[PDB]
């Protein structure tokens, strides 16, 4: 009875903002910014030597 | 110091900072002049002799 009420709205916000969120919250930006940086710019780096 | 700002996507994306490795060489095309001289100065003396 518990579980599924909170499975569906409160675990839910302890699930989907748990692992992307709960450690992550602040991450995110350390998440998706580098992979700006060192995952999408990263054969941009590469143009510095190359040129 | 907002002034670097542009430095930070100076490293990244440095086109820019291979762009202007030729100014500086440019601001030495007078310097170049002599270089120039070993071969467009040595054209002079065809007509000179």
């Amino acid at each position: 009875c518990t579980h599924i009420q909170n499975l569906q709205q409160l675990l839910f916000a302890s699930s989907t903002t748990a692992q992307p969120i709960l450690t992550p919250w602040p991450l995110m930006k350390e998440l998706d910014e580098m992979g700006k940086i060192n995952s999408k710019l990263s054969t941009a780096v590469e143009e510095v030597t190359l040129e | 110091y907002v002034r670097g700002l542009l430095d930070e996507w100076w490293e990244q994306p440095a086109s820019t900072v291979v762009d202007w490795v030729t100014v500086d060489g440019q601001s030495v095309a007078a310097w170049q002049n002599h270089v120039k001289q070993l071969l467009a100065f040595y054209d002079k003396e065809s007509l000179r002799t």
